[PDB]
RNA sequence: AAGACGGUCGAACUUGACUAUCUAGAGGAAGUAAAAGUCGUAACAAGGUUUCCGUAGGUGAACCUGCGGAAGGAUCAUUA
RNA sequence: CACGGGUGACGGGGAAUCAGGGUUCGAUUCCGGAGAGGGAGCCUGAGAAACGGCUACCACAUCCAAGGAAGGCAGCAGGCGCGCAAAUUACCCACUCCCGACCCGGGGAGGUAGUGACGAAAAAUAACAAUACAGGACUCUUUCGAGGCCCUGUAAUUGGAAUGAGUCCACUUUAAAUCCUUUAACGAGGAUCCAUUGGAGGGCAAGUCUGGUGCCAGCAGCCGCGGUAAUUCCAGCUCCAAUAGCGUAUAUUAAAGUUGCUGCAGUUAAAAAGCUCGUAGUUGGAUCUUGGGAGCGGCCGUCCCCUGCUCGGCGCCGGCCCGAAGCGUUUACUUUGAAAAAAUUAGAGUGUUCAAAGCAGGCCGCCUGGAUACCGCAGCUAGGAAUAAUGGAAUAGGACCGCGGUUCUAUUUUGUUGGUUUUCGGAACUGAGGCCAUGAUUAAGAGGGACGGCCGGGGGCAUUCGUAUUGCGCCGCUAGAGGUGAAAUUCUUGGACCGGCGCAAGACGGACCAGAGCGAAAGCAUUUGCCAAGAAUGUUUUCAUUAAUCAAGAACGAAAGUCGGAGGUUCGAAGACGAUCAGAUACCGUCGUAGUUCCGACCAUAAACGAUGCCGACUGGCGAUGCGGCGGCGUUAUUCCCAUGACCCGCCGGGCAGCUUCCGGGAAACCAAAGUCUUUGGGUUCCGGGGGGAGUAUGGUUGCAAAGCUGAAACUUAAAGGAAUUGA
RNA sequence: UAACUUCGGGAUAAGGAUUGGCUCUAAGGGCUGGCAGCCGACUUAGAACUGGUGCGGACCAGGGGAAUCCGACUGUUUAAU
């Protein structure tokens, strides 16, 4: 059965992101999903997007850019320290310029370089790059 | 799919949008569920109450007329019945099978779907011992289970 | 990895130890069949009595006998198979006297042509048959 | 002080039982490896009876046959 | 994952190897445990079940006058033995400490030397100049040849200089010595004061050199060399590698993404249980606090606020501001703090002559060092509240807010003694209230159940029909009929085969019949009836997470086979005979037993196959087909038009498949899955680790048996194998 | 308490210990009006002491184990070899 929404959420986008669409349909929806996409728009690797509200789990439409290569989740959610993170980022990052892990802290879901910047773990969620 | 089957159907009921009452309905709440309450005593099960309200009076959903929803109502009432429908409907089923497999002894497809419905029975019936409708001791009985219809 | 669960420690870790005993290496090492089975006893020498002078045909494209002794072991007395290595060494080894042994390069396993040897003459009467061979000492009589 | 009844801890010996390793044995029956051995030709082509799986019987030996499968077949097809 | 067993098991701080993860080792100097040949029992003592204390027994062993006595090196040396495998029966309490009545005595603790290629650091075996030459940039020069301002190398050519290996006066060192360091005198020409260990076919750096051997001797970790021109053996010459070191054997680490957590594989190479159910285990859909303002800066980036209910101090006018104490769903997670032995590792300083080290040192008495980080997991502590768990009020037996009492009861209170009730307080029990926006998220392209019309060789029981086959009865006419490649066995004037009419028996259900259907799979096909079940579709019905996959366990499981009965037409294991053949215990032919059929019980295996786990999501088209539903021109029945049937044109949802494709993947064949994988993580089960031995031995368990399930090792071997290509 | 097994047996398998006398203790029930009174009958377990180690003291009262042959077994048979 359905075991993880954002696991389902992102193999739809690579899949969409990887044929050269231009807006991909999320069909289940959670704040976990529409918390990880505001951190993809900042950083303008999708375009905006929008979720329709019937009253049970809506849908995303999504609009893409060409920029996107890969984007993915990591299951089970680990927890990871300041100590680990720097690992973390060498195994799942191509370079060391761009890219970023996506890692729900106390302080919010937000990604790996500015997690550093206010000195705080977390649970790793995913990737995007 | 299904949860003692290899097919996988998605026919289903689809509720509309809009969870108001619709205007052409001049049926409130108080005479609706008194309407129910001669039909718990007729003998029927929330299950059809519902089934013969739509069709004739015009109630879309009983829980967007009132507050509640029907099996909810009865139980506030003191109309419920005593096991739960789906927990009824199961053992009903599982006798019948029973009585007949027991009179010829050669019909192996009834004697593989009994295993699969009194499956379903233990699987239902530990769930709701786990929400307090049972009695923890709430055990099934295929000798005494034909008594209780 | 298949299972991927947080809590599904015991169920990887258990999986480990049932799926190592089909390793060929890691069934000898851990078990005392191998062990026991060895004439070393798990060392990397041992000394025997030689028992007879013997030569062996070689394999199926080869054409050599093959210079050998059959030597018995002081702490187990069992009967092994040595070979003489070098060209002509097989003079210095005379019946009943003592010879050191080693492995003969592949860890149990038969080398080359000679057909089931897995061990090698590096001294006889304790004096080092390479140095017989080039003729820097000679045999304590 | 020696010594003595009793109690307790209890070595040790005798016997028996269980258990682990190692080892002898007439004869029997395998496996591997050498080889210019004897008898056939079973498998490779439709290998000259297509091959294989399961089961049962039989035969110097490879094998043969009966029943039900498979194509890894020698047919992706045969006409209102 | 108890209990039992094994350990080539004293535990730890640590060691080796290492990208990130890990794997292996820790007898070994520091901490902790245990033991003194094996057990057991005690005395003294603060402290012992002590053994350089005692008493027994067992083993071993010493002296003896034969009566008795004595013993415990896993302390320092040393000896025997075992072994592949490990040092002197040396000097001293001078240093470090410990013991005693003690500044004074003692210490095989410990220190110092001897052996010491375990291993680690430094580092000689030549340097330079001149001639002869050879090259190079230069010039002249057509080159050649020559000028050397410029080199660069080489040459058992010549030449003077520099040293330490060594011998050794002394000093220093030291408890006394030794070593190192310092320093006199000797001490280098083939500076013979002489560098080895392995290789030269490939991997893998480096001779097709020469002599010998002739598949012999030998070499070779692997591939392989060697049979009269050996680049590989044995030698000489030359060359290569490392260098006071190098080779070989063994254990182990990396290489090994060949044990895969990071991170492998399961169509055909080794591999997914026959099928479903199923408890532990693992994993589980959405859903509840946003946002606003102060301040600074260039719409933008950082700082702040959005829990309350006894004691004092910014104090002010019983109230308000703050500090302190107690109280307040529980965790996981995360950050901080404390607490964590040193030694080792990382690391800061410092010219041990550098370095490995060491904890020292530097400046003309003074100045300073002896840092710091890491130390999982578990336990403690303080902030954060995303993610993941978990609880509240649904027979209200719920919050609050005060009033009505009962009981027990702290204690204030009647100037000082005494007895009672108050009130004031505390705790518990009990009435009537008001009040809350009074209290149940939604209704999953999750699931269960109900309901409606259908659908299907799905299942069981009974019933019915059909020819055909074999046999029998009668009738007709006849000499052959059967079989084969050809024949024979076989039947035949006692009438076979053939034609006709009947009867009986037991099987079987053609053609229709399809890359159609139903079932969990195995499987299921004459008619009719009965009984129970099911998928999909339709649904503005109901419950509200009840789910997914699943060790152990359970139900079904073709054919064959086993056991009882009944029946036995055909076919037909075994067997018999006739052929063929070199043989023919076969293929071909005739006969034919068990079986093939049914009923009731076992067995549990198949190429039980899609050689392809299940659940879920996403990613191209096109034409079909089956079921259900929806809509639409028009034909055709009923007829009497509505509506249902049969065609036709589309749309939707499950299903069996098909064609095409640079989606993508794959070693490829090929696959819309075998894709969404080095851009590697959706959940979960089973399962493979070169080929054999071998699904074998043994043990256990199931069965009447046949056999099923679980399941090794010794030993053997460089290949076995998959897809495709060219030949034959 | 073994081999084996037709899972019923083998089996009292095999092999060990105890046993007297005396003095006590505890447990095991009725009837009448979680208590009280009045009645009882035999057993089992445990303890102390004690005897020239003696105790199922007479009587009664299975020797056992490992294999082979035959007949499955229970049963019957040549009154007088
Ligand atoms: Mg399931
Ligand atoms: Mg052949
Ligand atoms: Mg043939
Ligand atoms: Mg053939
Ligand atoms: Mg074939
Ligand atoms: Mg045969
Ligand atoms: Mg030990
Ligand atoms: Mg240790
Ligand atoms: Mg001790
Ligand atoms: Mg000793
Ligand atoms: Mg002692
Ligand atoms: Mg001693
Ligand atoms: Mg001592
Ligand atoms: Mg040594
Ligand atoms: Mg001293
Ligand atoms: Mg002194
Ligand atoms: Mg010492
Ligand atoms: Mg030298
Ligand atoms: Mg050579
Ligand atoms: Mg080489
Ligand atoms: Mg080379
Ligand atoms: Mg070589
Ligand atoms: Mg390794
Ligand atoms: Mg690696
Ligand atoms: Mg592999
Ligand atoms: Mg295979
Ligand atoms: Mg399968
Ligand atoms: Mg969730
Ligand atoms: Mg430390
Ligand atoms: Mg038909
Ligand atoms: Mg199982
Ligand atoms: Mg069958
Ligand atoms: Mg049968
Ligand atoms: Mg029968
Ligand atoms: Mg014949
Ligand atoms: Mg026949
Ligand atoms: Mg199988
Ligand atoms: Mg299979
Ligand atoms: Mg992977
Ligand atoms: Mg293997
Ligand atoms: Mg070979
Ligand atoms: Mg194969
Ligand atoms: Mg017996
Ligand atoms: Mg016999
Ligand atoms: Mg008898
Ligand atoms: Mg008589």
């Amino acid at each position: 059965v359905r075991m993880n929404v954002l696991a389902d959420a992102l193999k739809s986008i690579n899949n969409a992101e990887k044929r050269g669409k231009r807006q991909v349909l999320i069909r289940p929806c959670s704040k976990v999903i529409v918390r990880f996409l505001t951190v993809m728009m900042k950083h303008g690797y999708i375009g905006e997007f929008e979720i329709i509200d019937d009253h049970r789990a809506g849908k995303i439409v999504v609009n893409l850019t060409g920029r996107l290569n890969k984007c993915g989740v990591i299951s089970p959610r680990f927890d990871v320290q300041l100590k680990d993170l720097e690992k973390w980022q060498n195994n799942l990052l191509p370079s060391r310029q761009f890219g970023f892990i996506v890692l729900t802290t106390s302080a919010g879901i937000m990604d790996h370089e500015e997690a550093r910047r206010k000195h705080t773990g977390g649970k790793i969620l995913g990737f995007f790059f | 799919g299904r949860m003692h089957a290899p097919g996988k159907g998605l026919s289903q009921s689809a509720l509309p949008y809009r969870r108001s009452v619709p205007t052409w309905l001049k049926l409130t709440s108080d005479d609706v569920k008194e309407q129910i309450y001669k039909l718990a005593k007729k003998g029927l099960t929330p299950s059809q109450i519902g089934v013969i309200l739509r069709d004739s009076h015009g109630v879309a959903q009983v829980r967007f007329v009132t507050g509640n929803k029907i099996l909810r109502i009865l139980k506030s009432k003191g109309l419920a019945p005593d096991l739960p429908e789906d927990l009824y409907h199961l053992i009903k089923k599982a006798v019948a099978v029973r009585k007949h497999l027991e009179r010829n002894r050669k019909d192996k497809d009834a004697k593989f779907r009994l295993i699969l419905i009194e499956s379903r029975i233990h699987r239902l019936a530990r769930y709701y011992k786990t929400k307090r409708v049972l009695p923890p001791n709430w055990k099934y009985e295929s000798s005494t289970a034909s008594a209780l219809v | 990895g298949k299972c991927r669960g947080l809590r599904t420690a015991r169920k990887l870790r258990s999986h480990r130890r049932d799926q190592k005993w089909h390793d060929k290496q890691y069934k000898k090492a851990h078990l005392g069949t191998a062990l026991k089975a060895n004439p070393f006893g798990g060392a990397s020498h041992a000394k025997g009595i030689v028992l007879e002078k013997v030569g062996v045909e070689a394999k199926q494209p080869n054409s050599a006998i093959r210079k050998c002794v059959r030597v018995q072991l002081i702490k187990n007395g069992k009967k092994i198979t040595a070979f003489v290595p070098n060209d002509g060494c097989l003079n210095f080894i005379e019946e009943n006297d003592e010879v050191l042994v080693a492995g003969f390069g592949r860890k149990g396993h038969a080398v080359g042509d000679i057909p089931g040897v897995r061990f090698k003459v590096v001294k006889v009467a304790n004096v080092s048959l390479l140095a017989l061979y080039k003729g820097k000492k000679e045999r304590p009589r």
